[PDB]
């Protein structure tokens, strides 16, 4: 609940609430009843939508990719990294360090491709999604043994029902996920610079378990993140500039803001 | 072991919740945590500054 | 002893006396009061002019003829140029007030007729051209009354109000206007009609120039009649008193 | 996995259902309430208010204020009729457009007593007497004052108080009636007759008007919500 | 429960319950036992269907619109406004101000369009519906970035199961939703007049996430409102006239009612 | 408060209202009641129709002219053909009843005249 | 639980349990131990299947009708009336008056119609069923405004899942549903005679919300009634004759029963 | 989400079943009951009443 | 507010039921109401008839 | 924290309800609120009017 | 088999929903928390801090 205004009256004193000194790096805690006469107002507004948990706990698409039931591109791979979509990236970069659980949701949708093959009568498609932590083997092909998922987490989904969804705990060797890193991987102060140094999150693969039809089909998978139980530290200023790559903070210089006509104009 | 809490209702009712999984990372988001402390950022100085006082004296 | 016909109302430096009147109608059961602290929004301190603004302002008279469709007045606009009420509502940004409307019409025992007096909240009116919305010079005429029509207004490419009377300009049935606070002036019984409307709105205060909270409608359901030899000029007078008027947000004078 | 079983009626959209749904805006602060005059908690608080009845809905009279006027003048005779209409509060054109009628249309059944108030709008020198009557069904409508005198009637003496009330009571075989036209639930007839005459002096108008107001009593009730056959549209408005 | 009639007998007194004065703007509270003899009746009828919550809490179609899986019209947009359907509009306009929660239900249905394309074997269609509050970006195209819904509420629905449904809280900067507004937007008393001034409700967009087939398909979405927890103030008379537009109260003059033959006729 | 001019009379399903009336005249000081057992003669059980017979029956109107000698009505005969009162008095042999007669004439403040209304018992002519 | 036989012995008395008089309209309450010697039997049989609730509470088809996704017959209408199916009608007519709640179940099934149109690839069909109480507007066409169901109850059903089912309360202006009515509608003793006089139950309409395909499809809807919480009065004899119409009790004279060869023959 | 499991016999229409269903007319006031002679509570109250037997069902 | 009742079992166990809707017209059928009274129809006479007695005396 | 209330039944049984969501805007409609007060509209006058009394005296 | 009934809004993906989901990594030991300066618990702790305003945003 926000503070309630206190009613004040006329004053003639040596107190100076308005006069301050901003060189001390301190924000003035002046209320409106210090520079004018006010009335008593009973405020009932709540700050319940400005909480970091409410500001960040909403699903967002961070990536989508395609694969086919025939031909060359038979499976899809994606090193996990949220810095490909602009919206969630810009929301998180408000802080230097964060710490949250994750809620993953996948929207898998198929489409029939144009072709001249006849007598097509497709059976329901089943998809497999597999997570490989850094260090494990990778699926060089579509029908390789790695898809046995003896230890690797994986989800089997048949087209036509509720989208698959899982919960991931805070996976980090450190005490918090670093949104920014000012340093290198090597002690020789050369090599990889920036936050790509701390991006050791694993890889996600996706395939069709059966081909379904005799004609071509392309399946697209969209990945959705949703932070839970969020903690955050050291707020930073917003990006302002437009992002360029997913591994670094590079930008093109942009003006402070948009302009107007004069210093006295009340119009954009 | 049900947990009964209060709902988010207007100003000027309760709900029930049960945990089904043994991993605490599966619970619902912590939506109602209305705790704020702006003093770390707005006033981080060593010496206290009384509002109705000359900042430099 | 006393009678129910006689009644005096004192407000400011104004006293209204009547010797043949029906019971007073008090809004929706509510008496106009001031805005409380648990219901306010604007933080600064408001100014209450009291006697200078809460008094009886009389408007021009209109003539009741044998073929008069009816009249209406946008209450806030009607007094926007009278005394210190208009000045306070011209120098401020937000305002809040209730009203006390007294409508008077006197005639003899050989005259007949019946007038409906209704305070309509948020009487949004319609245009004669479906394409556009009506002008402010058509909707609100200050220092005067706005007349209804007996026939529908023609369409075209203008911004005229659909002043047909049996539709009340609001596109409803006129006989249902008795759902709002109302009073009948019957020449064989009544003489005047009093209505004490409180502040109705969906916000705690409002700008008083670009929004009209209520509207006074006077319609003669039964026409005026008499026999040759009696008085032929019969006027109708309207007196409005603001009640518990307060103002917030002092600024420069003007309405733009 | 708690073993369950789905019953007929799953994944169906019944428009009059009552369930709980996830909120699109979670933890949203709703604007506080303020006190507004005239809070409504029931539709029978509206139907219990008077409203003027268009009895003279004859010809072009519907396109003026003459529909609401009932003409009554000095008659060189006695016992003639002033008006008449049936007790059909939601189907007859006399009643289907009033506040009571409008609210009744949204429902299928109604019950309770009815109030008809009459206001005399002549001069203070005119005097009269009228005989308001209600006749339950079973015969026709009464065609003279000797047939209307036998029902539920009031003799209105005109003077000072210029307003009389005729209460139509609930005389039915069922608990409820139908808002639509149905012979099995016919209501009866309401008529008005001259008791003596309207008498005036010289230099005064021998032609006056009456007005009618309809409302509902404390026992009034409605059932079976339905759509009103009045409003209609051809395409989505813009 | 409605009141119970009291039994009365014959009277001869100076009391006058029938005689009243209607010029006072007061409705006479006369019961039938005042003008006749009655019997004692035990009334058991209830006024439980005349409540505003029961009168208004029923789902109603307020709009429907179409989009396609190919071609030009690839997505659908609709500024939220209930004044397009006559039925719910006329029900709400009974009062001047209302205040309610909302229950949204969507009926999305697809149809195959006539065409000469062969070997059509469609996969299940998934739809996305997105709400943009006033101020946010808009989807200029179908595959634009705005569909990432980082903060904007949205619903993913696969054809074949229960219709999507959500709950919306009372969203208003004021204390009540105004059904009528007698004023302008500008202080200059010109510009937009009427209730369009207070219509700042956002926009709803709808699209196909996948194309499904190689042939044409048109999907229609129908929107259903259902007020809950209703409050209402200042009852008004019913419309009587027929509506013309969605932004104003314009009408064509109509007669008070329908006619009959004479003032004594007992037939329509 | 109330006035002595206004007076309403309710009987059966009939209500009579008047706003300018003189005090009611009650017979010879006696209010009509039922026959008691210490005063009866016929042994069988009588039937009381109550609301169906005890209600207001209006008769035809007569015109008051500047040269009208007067009118009269034999009370029991006048209603012998009206409603269930006439039927009950037509199917039975003995009957007993009192009456409430209301005579009405309205005119303006510029009319004059005076009418005598008298209930004459056993007016043999 | 049925009564238990009492064991009796030999008698020689002036008591006469067998001799009675049937002209008194009274059924003799004689047990078998009155005309012979019996043994004591402990009876455990129950009369739990002869109850009216058990005898009547079973779903029955009372009607079915067809509509199409193209062409002329685009929607279906049916004035609600159970006297079209013989079985439930004959069960109810056992009593003069009944009073029950209702449980409605709908079996909607589509079929593809023969035609020469090619490249047919149908999308799932959604159906709407709408109830109009007596007095409300009727759907003159398929895409009319009445289908907005602002106040009228209605059910949206997508083909492929559980059949739609609702509960209806005892809807009657009287105190009981009359199975028989010996009278007319008019006081003039002419016009409609019989139970059609009290049949003011509303109308049920059904349509396709989408057309689904480019080829023809016919959908049939079957309606099922199920009385609940039954009360019944004044039992009547069974019909015996065969029904002819749905609005009256007309019949063709039939013999009392079927015949045999002689008065002594023990064979049908 | 409470984890459940559907068993054989779901989304089936057994005509002799006994469940609960949403009401189409919510908060509807039902006409009060009155006392009618001859209330039946069992079919064996009817079979326990005499009726004439057609023993001579021979020919016409 | 669960209602526990007895099941229909043979001669010579309980079940639980909860009401989910606020309309009493949605509840399950009243199957177990084994109450019979054939006296309105079998013996409707004014005077009592003793079985072991001459009906006409 | 279940809420047991009474069902809408005829004249001349209970149901149970639980809230599953923490937003009060997700609960079921408030169907049973039979409270009426027609005095704001039918009789809004300043002075009381006794029924069996001359309105004008 | 506990008899159930599915309501409108099943198998739908509302992005602002709040449910429970099975964990992909069961019985996983999360790194302990440490104390970091400047913990934020509300966005209005940031907006309540001064920042310089570009008033002369004219031209270049
Ligand atoms: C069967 C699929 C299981 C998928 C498991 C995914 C586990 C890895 C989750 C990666 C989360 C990355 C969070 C980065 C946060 C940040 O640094 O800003
Ligand atoms: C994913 C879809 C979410 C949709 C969210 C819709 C939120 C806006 C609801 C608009 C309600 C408008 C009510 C108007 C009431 C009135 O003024 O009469
Ligand atoms: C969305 C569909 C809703 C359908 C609602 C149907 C309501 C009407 C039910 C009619 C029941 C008729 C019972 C007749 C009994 C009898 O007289 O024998």
């Amino acid at each position: 609940r926000v503070a309630d205004t206190v009613g004040t009256g006329p004053t003639n004193s040596e107190a100076i609430p308005a006069l301050t000194a901003a060189e001390t790096g301190h924000t003035s805690q002046v209320v409106p009843g210090d520079t004018m006469q006010t009335r008593h107002v009973k405020n009932y507004h709540s700050r319940s939508e400005s909480t970091i948990e409410n500001f960040l706990c909403r699903s967002a698409c961070v990536y989508f990719t395609e694969y086919e039931n025939s031909g060359a591109k038979r499976y899809a791979e994606w090193v996990l990294t949220p810095r490909q979509a602009a919206q969630l990236r810009r929301k998180l970069e408000f802080f230097t360090y964060v710490r949250f659980d994750l809620e993953l949701t996948f929207v898998i949708t198929s489409t029939q491709q144009p072709s001249t093959t006849q007598n097509q009568d497709a059976q329901i498609l089943t998809h497999q999604i597999m997570y490989v932590p850094p260090g494990g083997p990778v699926p060089d092909k579509v029908d390789s043994y790695v898809w046995q998922t003896s230890t690797n987490p994986s989800v089997f989904w048949t087209e036509g029902n509720a989208p698959p969804r899982m919960s991931i705990p805070f996976l980090s060797i450190g005490n918090a996920y670093s949104n920014f890193y000012d340093g290198w991987s090597e002690f020789s102060r050369n090599g990889v610079y920036g936050i790509n140094t701390l991006n050791n999150m694993g890889t996600l693969y996706a395939r069709h378990v059966n081909a379904g039809s005799t004609g071509p089909i392309k399946s697209t998978i969209r990945i959705y993140f949703k932070p839970k139980h969020v903690k955050a530290w050291i707020p930073r200023p917003p990006r302002l500039c437009q992002y360029e790559k997913a591994k670094n903070v590079n930008f093109q210089p942009s003006g402070v803001t948009t302009t107007r006509q004069s210093i006295t104009t009340m119009t954009n | 072991g049900a947990q009964v809490s209060t709902q988010k209702t207007g100003a000027h009712i309760h709900y029930t919740n049960i945990n089904y999984y043994k991993d605490a990372a599966s619970n619902s988001a912590n939506r109602q945590d209305f705790t704020q402390d702006p003093g770390k950022f707005t006033e981080p100085v060593k010496d206290i500054m009384i509002k109705s006082l000359p900042a430099l004296n | 002893g006393y009678s129910d016909r006689a009644r005096s109302i004192t407000l400011g430096n104004s006293t209204i006396t009547t010797q043949e009147c029906a019971n007073v109608v008090v809004g929706y059961g509510v008496w106009p009061d001031y805005l409380k602290d648990s219901e306010a929004t604007a933080e600064d301190q408001p100014t209450q002019p009291d006697v200078a603004t809460c008094r009886f302002y009389t408007l021009d008279s209109v003539q009741w003829q044998k073929t008069s469709p009816g009249w209406w007045w946008k209450l806030p606009d009607a007094l926007s140029n009278l005394g210190l009420f208009g000045q306070n509502m011209q120098y401020h940004y937000l305002g809040r007030t209730g009203y006390t409307v007294h409508v008077q019409c006197n005639a003899s025992k050989f005259h007949q007729g019946c007038l409906l007096v209704v305070c309509v909240p948020e009487a949004e009116m319609g245009c004669a051209t479906l394409d556009n919305t009506p002008s402010s010079a058509e909707l609100l005429g200050g220092d005067s009354a706005k007349e209804f029509a007996d026939k529908p207004v023609a369409s075209g490419s203008n911004k005229l109000v659909q002043r047909v009377v049996y539709n009340a300009g609001m596109g409803v049935g006129v006989g249902n206007l008795t759902i709002f606070p109302h009073q009948w002036i019957n020449l064989r019984t009544n003489n005047s009609a009093t209505i004490v409307m409180p502040y109705t709105n969906s916000v705690p205060m409002d700008n008083m120039f670009r929004h009209n909270n209520v509207t006074l409608m006077v319609i003669p359901f039964v026409p005026l009649d008499y026999c040759p030899g009696s008085t032929t000029y019969v006027p109708i007078t309207v007196t409005i008193a603001p009640m518990c008027a307060e103002y917030n947000g002092l600024r420069l004078a003007g309405h733009q | 996995g708690l073993p369950t079983m789905n019953t007929p009626g799953s994944c169906q959209f019944l428009t009059s259902d009552d369930f709980q749904s996830p909120s699109a805006m979670p933890q949203y602060d709703v604007t506080p309430e303020m006190r507004i005059p005239g809070e409504v908690k029931n539709l029978m608080e509206i139907a219990e208010v008077d409203s003027v009845v268009p009895v003279q809905n004859v010809g072009e009279k519907v396109n003026s204020m003459e529909a609401y006027q009932i003409p009554v003048r000095s008659n060189e005779g006695s016992g003639t009729q002033v008006f008449g209409f049936p007790l059909q509060p939601g189907y007859s054109s006399v009643f289907s457009r009033t506040l009571l009628g409008e609210i009744l249309n949204y429902y299928t059944h109604w019950s309770g007593s009815i109030k008809l108030t009459f206001m005399f709008c002549g001069s203070a020198m005119a005097t009269g007497k009228f005989l308001l009557a209600y006749s339950p069904p079973g015969a026709g409508a009464p065609t003279k004052r000797v047939d209307a005198m036998l029902g539920t009637h009031v003799v209105w003496d005109v003077g000072l108080q210029s307003s009389c009330v005729l209460c139509i009571p609930w005389i039915s075989q069922t608990h409820y009636r139908y808002v639509t036209s149905d012979e099995y639930t016919a209501g009866g007839f309401i008529t008005c007759w001259y008791q003596t005459n309207i008498v005036v002096p010289a230099d005064a108008q021998s032609s006056c008007y009456i007005m009618c107001f309809v409302s509902a009593c404390n026992d009034f009730s409605v059932r079976l919500l339905k759509d009103t056959p009045f409003i209609s549209q051809q395409n989505f408005f813009q």
